[PDB]
């Protein structure tokens, strides 16, 4: 028995889960974290995209039946019967980013027609096919990823089984940049906490930069807001004092105390802020296979049901890698606004210099597009 | 047959409710401890207790003495301390201070004496421990405006 | 604190830091810290510190951080109103409950507040101290606290000549007896990074002690003149409040 293809929702439909979507994408992306943090080292810079990830899980949740459909649905934080996903995830694509999602198959694997076409339309590309010796897949990988990524991810893949036969790939890197450009000439050598010595790293500067901030007692942590270009926004969590370590933060972070943050700041108002901060340049290839047995889902490994996408008996994930290249220097849209006036004898600062989380957010559909820590600007 | 008396008791810290006078066997008496004094009927300490002339000519539950109600070591107070007296006992009194230049207490607190009840009572205060409130306004060092 | 000299947080132990609205605030008993409106304003729950003489990052996490219980305005200030206190900053005063009692000692101990009398109605003549580690004439932050000598002004020179357009220059900056002027000898005043801090004036009775007579509110160009919180007006609002919100 399997489940037959799923049936297009209405554009209304799709719409009224658009709310649904944006709650899974929140729970699904503090699971990536913990998941992350147990396979990277102690004091290691990381970045993820919880958003394209999610992209493509759901792309295999189109032709997956029995325990395979259910553990992706649990996985992903999905309710049963959730046919609307996939044209609700094809719309909460930003223009800031620019991501691909392929799969590659071995030439023994027969792939079903019904998928053929439904991996065309509900995400824009059909499964593609290998060659027949494994050496020239691997360079095969790398140069359709270093093609259609604008030569970013070069080297998505450092090697390919001999048996290749079900190959995941997703790479990212964001395109979109500050809305307020920073003044290059003001970025001076600040100190950064690190370890616990103090480390010179190079940080911008501005006096008066619109930044949306407050402090969260449940994190003890200041929550800071940065407005970026294509309706996207890069959210910044650092602890207050160096009392907490960015692990008792990282511990602390429940669904629930996102969801009350990031709707915290849809209503602060971005204030003229002095603020100084290291560049952000962190890129992380992970095996994301690793990333699934450390969320207890044995299914690529063992007892894959796909059957939507094929009919094979014997039929494992044989790879799947992600890298995301986020990095955001001096470079912005909108120069600046200056305007300043305020006659209060007070002083407005967000300084983060020390390790932090941050999450690029999407202010539009309400969802993480990016998730990642800092521990060495270096 | 000779119903046997029982003679009265030097009772300085207690007195027969039934009192009257060559107390007959089977005659029950209520012996009270007065204001300060209790009763330990091997427990808590009761206000009085009672004692039957028997068959041989004394009296039962002579094992129980009032003894001086003990009002215990006091507890101390935020901010502040108190001088261990000699005995804790009913009438014995004791003295709570704060601290010297940056707390004051509020008055007042004139001393506290052990009472009959078993507590360490004020004047004014009873039960009420004081409290030690910050001197306001007070420089530790002076400022010099250096000029 | 411009024009001022270095003191330690010995010269001012009910000096309290505030680490959002990097301004400062004032002790006032052991559960209770006074600071400005706008301090507290879009930050309900803020980073207070005390006894210590830097404020260095290193320092910072060896110092005592209080922790808030709620925060209290006067009721009489504005709301949602875009940062621009164009309106007005009457009535420019809060209250700031703490959740755990303060330990007094060498380094941290509350300043008094004024008495109802007419004795503490402030006029020309009088003298006051203001502290905190705003902005001098260095640098825009000051790590070690800094302190400096201003009398009353009359309230004359304070209406000065500053941009008052923020948004609609039809909006004008208006003056009200809640505020006090002080500044102009050796320019000293208080610019930004001081809201909330204690404009403390010897009390004319107990002439060892000092009491808040204002808190750093608002004023145009910094380094002339400026406004600081009557806190002989809200006395009553004050008492009013610590004791209905008891500690129970």
């Amino acid at each position: 028995f399997c489940p037959g293809p799923v049936t297009l929702c209405s554009d209304l439909e799709s719409h009224s889960t658009e709310a649904v979507l944006g709650d899974a994408l929140v729970d699904f992306s503090l699971k990536l974290y913990h998941a992350f943090s147990a396979m990277k080292k102690v004091e290691t810079n990381m970045a993820f995209s919880p958003f394209s990830i999610a992209s493509l899980l759901t792309q295999v949740l189109l032709g997956a039946g029995e325990n395979t459909k259910t553990n992706l649905e649990s996985i992903l934080s999905y309710p049963k019967d959730f046919t609307c996903v996939h044209q609700a995830l094809k719309g909460f694509t930003t223009k800031g980013v620019t991501s691909v999602s392929q799969i590659f198959h071995s030439p023994d694997l027969a792939i079903r027609d019904t998928f053929v076409n439904a991996s065309r339309t509900l995400y824009s590309s059909s499964p593609r096919v290998l060659s027949n010796n494994s050496d020239a897949n691997l360079e095969l990988i790398n140069t359709w990823v270093a093609k259609n990524t604008n030569n970013k991810i070069s080297r998505l893949l450092d090697s390919l089984p001999s048996d290749t036969r079900l190959v995941l790939l997703n790479a990212i890197y964001l395109s979109a940049k500050w809305k307020t450009t920073f003044d290059p000439k003001k970025t001076r050598m600040e100190p950064f906490h690190f370890k616990n010595s103090v480390i010179k790293v190079p940080m911008m500067n501005s006096k008066k930069y619109p930044v949306a901030h407050f402090i969260d007692q449940t994190l003890k942590a200041k929550v800071g807001q940065l407005q970026l270009s294509h309706n996207l926004s890069l959210v910044i969590l650092v602890p207050q004092n160096l009392k907490h370590r960015l692990e008792d933060m990282e511990q602390a972070l429940s669904p629930s105390v996102f969801k009350a943050i990031m709707e915290k700041l849809e209503m602060s108002k971005f204030q003229p802020t002095l603020l100084t901060l290291p560049r952000i340049k962190v890129t992380t290839s992970q095996d994301m296979l690793s990333i699934m047995e450390k969320l207890e889902f044995f299914d690529f490994s063992y007892d894959l049901n796909l059957c939507g996408l094929t009919e094979d008996p014997d039929l494992q994930v044989s790879a799947m890698q992600h890298q995301t290249v986020l990095e955001l220097t001096e470079t912005g849209v909108e120069a600046a606004a200056a305007s300043a006036i305020s006659v209060a004898r007070t002083l407005l600062v967000f300084e983060v210099q020390q390790p932090f989380l941050f999450v690029l957010w999407d202010q539009q559909h309400k969802f993480p597009v990016f998730m990642g820590r800092v521990y060495d600007p270096r | 047959t000779g119903s046997m008396p029982c003679p009265k008791e030097d009772t300085p810290n207690s007195v027969w409710e039934p009192a009257k006078a060559k107390y007959v066997f089977r005659d029950v008496v209520q012996i009270t401890c007065l204001d300060g004094f209790e009763v330990v009927e091997g427990r808590v300490g009761a206000t009085s207790f009672y004692s039957t002339c028997q068959s041989n000519g004394k009296w039962s539950n002579s094992k129980l003495k009032c003894q001086p109600v003990d009002c215990g070591i006091p507890e101390s107070i935020e901010n502040g301390k108190v001088e261990d007296p000699e005995s804790t006992l009913f009438g014995s009194v004791i003295r709570y201070t704060c601290e010297e230049p940056y707390y004051y207490m509020e008055n007042g607190g004139g001393e506290y004496h052990c009472a009959g009840n078993g507590s360490w009572v004020n004047e004014v205060l009873g039960p009420e421990l004081p409290k030690c409130v910050p001197v306001c306004g007070v420089p530790r060092e002076p400022f010099e405006e250096k000029q | 604190i411009i024009g001022g000299s270095d003191a330690d947080i010995k010269n001012f132990p009910w000096q309290v830091f505030f680490d959002n609205p990097w301004a400062g605030g004032a002790l006032i008993n052991e559960y209770w810290v006074l600071t400005a409106a706008h301090v507290v304003e879009g930050n309900r729950e803020p980073t207070m510190y005390v006894g210590s003489t830097s404020v260095q990052t290193s320092r910072l996490a060896k110092s005592k951080m209080l922790t808030p219980e709620h925060v209290f305005i006067h009721p009489g200030w504005k709301l949602l109103e875009v940062p621009e206190g164009r309106t007005n900053f009457d009535n420019d005063i809060a209250l700031v409950r703490l959740k755990d009692p303060v330990k007094m000692g060498p380094t941290v101990s509350p300043i008094c507040l004024p008495g109802t009398s007419s004795d503490y109605n402030l006029m020309d003549g009088d003298l006051g101290l203001i502290s905190g580690w705003g902005r001098t004439e260095k640098r825009d932050r000051a790590v070690r606290l800094k302190a400096a000598r201003l009398p009353v002004a009359p309230l004359r020179k304070c209406k000065e000549v500053k941009v008052e357009k923020p948004t609609a220059d039809a909006e004008a900056y208006v003056f009200t007896p809640n505020m006090i002027c002080a500044g102009g000898e050796k320019g000293m005043d208080s610019c930004k990074g001081d809201a909330g801090g204690a404009f403390a004036v010897q009390d004319p009775n107990d002439k060892t002690k000092f009491y808040a007579a204002g808190l750093v509110s608002w004023g145009p160009q910094c380094g002339t003149y400026g406004l600081y919180t009557r806190v002989k007006n809200y006395v009553d609002w004050i008492m009013k409040t610590m004791q209905e919100n008891s500690t129970p």
